Formats: C-alpha cells, sequence, structure tokens
C-alpha cells in the first residue's frame, strides 16, 4: 500500500487552530492540506486552514468557504509551483457522517483521489493518533495509511530548537484491547458488520504461540551465548584502562 | 561407567565386570543411584536388562537458560 | 595431559598378541 | 622436533607433512629420518582427505617405499586405514610398534599413547559406516574376538571420545549422534570459565 507522512508543521498548525477559530463545545475546524500523491509516500509540506460551523442538532448544515481555495493559488504559486491540493484535514477526534457529502465539492479542484486527515486536539493518545484514510469505492469505503513524521532541514531545525523501550509498547498494546473489549459490551447492550468478520482472525491466528517453544528458545540460547563473548570483551576495555590509570597514579605519586 | 558404555545391559553382566556378590545386588544398587539424579536411567526386571532413560538433547530445554 | 599421562595405559601389551590366537585356531 | 616432546601432533603435520623434498641436515637429522616422523602426526590432523593427496599419492614417499620396505608405517598402516578394514589392519600395529616407535626417542615416549589415537581412528570410521550391526557378525567379518571387543571399546565410550551404544541382550551394537548442537555448547562451558578464571584471578591480584 502507499504511505502517508505529515510535517510537524502540519501537525502544529492545526493544533494551534484549536484556540484561534474559538473551537469548543466539542466542535471541528476543517483545514486543506498541500503535498504530492503522485509518489508512493505522500508527504504534506503545507497547510492552511477553514471556517466551519455545523450545528450540534442539526447535521445537515455546514459551512465551507470555497473562495479560499483560489486565494492561495495567487500566493503559494509564487513560492513553490509544486504545491498541488491532496485533500483536506480535520481537528476533530474521530469523523463523522458529514465527511462523505465533503468529498463531492473538494472533488473538482484536487486533481486525484483526495485524503482524509484526522488530527486529534486533545493529545490524550501514545505515539501518533494522526490517522489517515483515502475514500476510495467499495459504495465507499476509507483505506487507512499509516502517518510518519516529516525528516527534513526545514523541520526539524526548529524542532530540536523549540524543545532543546518495550514499556512504551506495553501501553500501546493496552490500547487495542480495551478497544475491542469496550465495543463487545456497547454492542451486547444496544442489541440483547466488518468487525464481526474481523474478529476471530486473531483468535485463530496467545496459546497457539506455545507450540513452537520448542523451537523458540533454540534462538534466544545464542543471544545470551553472544552476551558471552562479548561480556569477557567488556572486561578488555576495563582491565586495560586499570593498567593505564595505574602508570598515570605512579607519575602522580614522583610529582 | 558401566552405564555409559552399554546403554542396554543384562543383569548377569554386571556382576561379571565387577564381581559382585548376587544378581539381586546389583539390580538395587541403581535404584539409590538416581535418586540424586546421576543415572537417571529404568530397570525392566520383565525384560531382563536396564535401559537409560537419558536422551541428552537438552538443546530443546530451558535448563541451559 | 588430560586422562592420558596420569594413568599412563598398563593394557594391550600381552593381551594384543594373545588375539591372533584365537584368530588363527578358530578359523 | 619440539611438537613431538609437548604431545602437539596438529601443528607438526602442518610442517613435517607437507614440505619440500630434501631437509637434509647431515649430521643432525637424514632424509629417512624425517619421512618416518610423516606418518605419526599425519594421522591425527589430516583426514581422509589429505591422506590420499599428502601422504599417499604424494611423490616424496613414493620413492621411500620402493626402496626401504622395513619401515611398515608410511604403507601398510596407510593403505589399511584408507580401506577401513580391520582385519588387515591388526597386524601392522604390532610391526609398526615395535621397529618404529619403540627405537626412536620422540617416540617411544608415546608408544602406547600414540596407539590408543590410532585406534580410537579406525572405530570412528566404522561407526559411521552403519547403524545396527550384531557383535558376532562383525567379530566374524573383520576377524576380532568377542572377549578383545569390550576392553577396546571400555577406554573410549565412558571417557565421551566415541559415542556408541551396544545392546548385550541381543548381541547387537547401535549408533549414536556423532555430533549436537549440546555438545559443542558444552565445550564452551570449561573455555568460557577457564578465561573467566583469570580474569578475576589476576584483576584482583593487581589493585
Amino acid at each position: 500500500h502507499e504511505k502517508v507522512t505529515i510535517a510537524p508543521l502540519v501537525l502544529l498548525s492545526a493544533l494551534d487552530h484549536y484556540e484561534r477559530t474559538q473551537t469548543k463545545e466539542n466542535k471541528r475546524c476543517v483545514g486543506v492540506i498541500l503535498g504530492d500523491a503522485n509518489s508512493s509516500t505522500i508527504r504534506v509540506t503545507n497547510s492552511f486552514a477553514l471556517p466551519f460551523e455545523e450545528d450540534e442538532k442539526n447535521s445537515d448544515v455546514w459551512f465551507l468557504d470555497h473562495n479560499y481555495i483560489e486565494n492561495m493559488n495567487e500566493m503559494c504559486k509564487k513560492i513553490n509551483a509544486k504545491e498541488k491540493l491532496i485533500g483536506w484535514y480535520h481537528s476533530g477526534p474521530k469523523l463523522r457522517a458529514s465527511d462523505l457529502k465533503i468529498n463531492e465539492l473538494f472533488k473538482k479542484y484536487t486533481q486525484n483521489n483526495p485524503l482524509l486527515l484526522i488530527v486529534d486536539v486533545k493529545q490524550q493518545g501514545v505515539g501518533l493518533p494522526t490517522d489517515a484514510y483515502v475514500a476510495i469505492e467499495q459504495e465507499k469505503t476509507f483505506l487507512h495509511l499509516p502517518c510518519t513524521i516529516e525528516a527534513e532541514e526545514a523541520e526539524e531545525i526548529g524542532v530540536e530548537h523549540l524543545l532543546r523501550i518495550r514499556l512504551t509498547n506495553q501501553l500501546k498494546s493496552l490500547k487495542g484491547l480495551q478497544s475491542k473489549l469496550k465495543d463487545v459490551v456497547e454492542y451486547l447492550d444496544k442489541v440483547i458488520h466488518t468487525i464481526l468478520g474481523k474478529l476471530q482472525d486473531v483468535f485463530n491466528l496467545n496459546n497457539l504461540q506455545k507450540a513452537l517453544t520448542v523451537k523458540t528458545n533454540d534462538e534466544l540460547m545464542v543471544i545470551y551465548i553472544s552476551n558471552l563473548v562479548r561480556s569477557i570483551i567488556a572486561f578488555d576495555d576495563l582491565i586495560e584502562n586499570k593498567i593505564q590509570n595505574k602508570k598515570i597514579q605512579e607519575q602522580r605519586v614522583k610529582d | 561407567i558401566i552405564s555409559l558404555t552399554y546403554k542396554k545391559i543384562s543383569l548377569r553382566d554386571i556382576c561379571l565386570k565387577l564381581n559382585l556378590d548376587s544378581e539381586q545386588t546389583v539390580e538395587y544398587m541403581v535404584s539409590r543411584a538416581i535418586r540424586d539424579g546421576v543415572i537417571e536411567a529404568k530397570i525392566n526386571h520383565e525384560d531382563g536388562f536396564i535401559e537409560t532413560t537419558e536422551l541428552l538433547n537438552i538443546y530443546d530445554s530451558e535448563d541451559p537458560q | 595431559e588430560n586422562w592420558d599421562d596420569v594413568e599412563v595405559d598398563d593394557d594391550f601389551t600381552n593381551e594384543l598378541k594373545a588375539e591372533l590366537d584365537r584368530y588363527k585356531r578358530e578359523n | 622436533i619440539h611438537c613431538l616432546a609437548v604431545r602437539n601432533f596438529k601443528e607438526a603435520a602442518k610442517l613435517l607433512v607437507d614440505s619440500l623434498a630434501t631437509f637434509t641436515s647431515i649430521e643432525l637429522t637424514s632424509y629417512e629420518s624425517i619421512a618416518t616422523y610423516a606418518s605419526v602426526t599425519g594421522l591425527f590432523t589430516l583426514e581422509r582427505t589429505d591422506l590420499k593427496s599428502k601422504v599417499i599419492d604424494s611423490p616424496e614417499l613414493l620413492s621411500l617405499i620402493s626402496t626401504t620396505a622395513a619401515l611398515q608405517s608410511i604403507s601398510s598402516l596407510t593403505i589399511s586405514l584408507y580401506a577401513s578394514d580391520y582385519a588387515s589392519y591388526f597386524p601392522y600395529l604390532l610391526e609398526t610398534y615395535a621397529n618404529v616407535l619403540i627405537p626412536c626417542k620422540y617416540l617411544n615416549r608415546h608408544a602406547d599413547f600414540f596407539v590408543r589415537e590410532m585406534r580410537r581412528k579406525v572405530y570412528a570410521q566404522l561407526l559411521e559406516s552403519y547403524k545396527t550391526l550384531s557383535l558376532k557378525s562383525m567379530a566374524s567379518a573383520f576377524g576380532v574376538s568377542v572377549a578383545f571387543l569390550d576392553n577396546d571399546l571400555g577406554k573410549f565410550i565412558p571417557n565421551k571420545q566415541l559415542n556408541c551404544v551396544i545392546d548385550r541382550v541381543n548381541g547387537i551394537v547401535e549408533t549414536n549422534r556423532p555430533d549436537n548442537k549440546n555438545a559443542q555448547y558444552h565445550l564452551l562451558v570449561k573455555q568460557g570459565d577457564g578465561l573467566l578464571t583469570k580474569l578475576q584471578k589476576y584483576g584482583a591480584a593487581v589493585r
């Protein structure tokens, strides 16, 4: 599959618009992304904002500015001519049912499949909660793609200036287990379709991990053997330094 | 020493080596040696020989760990 | 000198020549 | 020469065996004297692949066999070992031990110590030639006695020199696994702890 990369310039741009647009009472701020989707790795080097207002009790009322789309063409094209509109982004933690109708408005300006980017403004997740989706023909479905961080001279300089293993993964595995656990509890309470089909894929593919235990410990002892021959070398860098430090002490006594 | 030489050895074949007393004497001295996990073998009286239960192949176990 | 020079051998001297006795008779 | 007194047999086989065709030192050593030790260290480190090249088919030892046939070392012992025939291998052991190992000064000091290495070589070759064989079948094949068979294998198997299984009920011999993964790691236990002993002992001495 393809890849999606979001620069920290786009990250901080979407996260700052929360307090800039006075977004509260669980609302969203619809932006726009600028990148090159022609390659296999989608990289967004520019982003902007758009005014968005939606009623809480009415999902059929939403405001969008299509005039600002033509305003960035008179600006960005005079600086970077390789910037095009590959889609938009949202500041909400989870998508709603209105995103299906938003794709009809941007399909004329975008020259390719629009990209759906979701950025969590609450920062309540672990790692990179920012996710991306690609709308294709199912009627329509959203194909998720992994999100990475852009590494370039135009970003890491500003990141290092403002700012300056398994234990982290343990908290990440709990998020995947509790997500499926709470989904079953909410399902049984509201009743007594794609999740039920893919749910048993994990159960039939951790009692099954105990059959290879005989072959698992075969390569585990090699790790300790590699550490045993390395442990002897560890003393070679120590005792040798003790001999050198002893010769330094003999010169300090004569002083 | 004799257990490592012969995995399966008869009852009267050991007495011809160490010049022991009787056949019942050598049979009951082997059961005492496996108390501490030294010989690690079994004695089959119906078949008439002592078979070693150690197949080695400890690379698949957790003991070296 | 592991398991060799300490106990020497003290065998296979007169018993080696004695093997040819059973070879040239029973055959 | 010094490798024979320290019981090397490894580095000595890389010099006295494979070398040029003369090495005549006159007063010190002769050509027939150095060529005699070629079959001593050549039967230990060199496997069967090098026995048929640098020993048997080597032109240096071909001229000595046709000259002096009283050695019975580079010829009788090499042909019997290459054919893996114990019937003809036995009578050449006593003839070589008496007229070669005993008179030489750097040999008789080993003598039976060097004989123990030659016997375990032919027992290891035949061990890989079969899985299960009756004791009476091998006794009547290579012409070995049954009483002397138990004493020959009793000086090796308990020392973990050769892995063999013998069932005295049916009178058959089996073949154990010659090389295993755990058997290789057991040698690293003594080598690993042998190094850590020097690092700990000599490390505490200088402080």
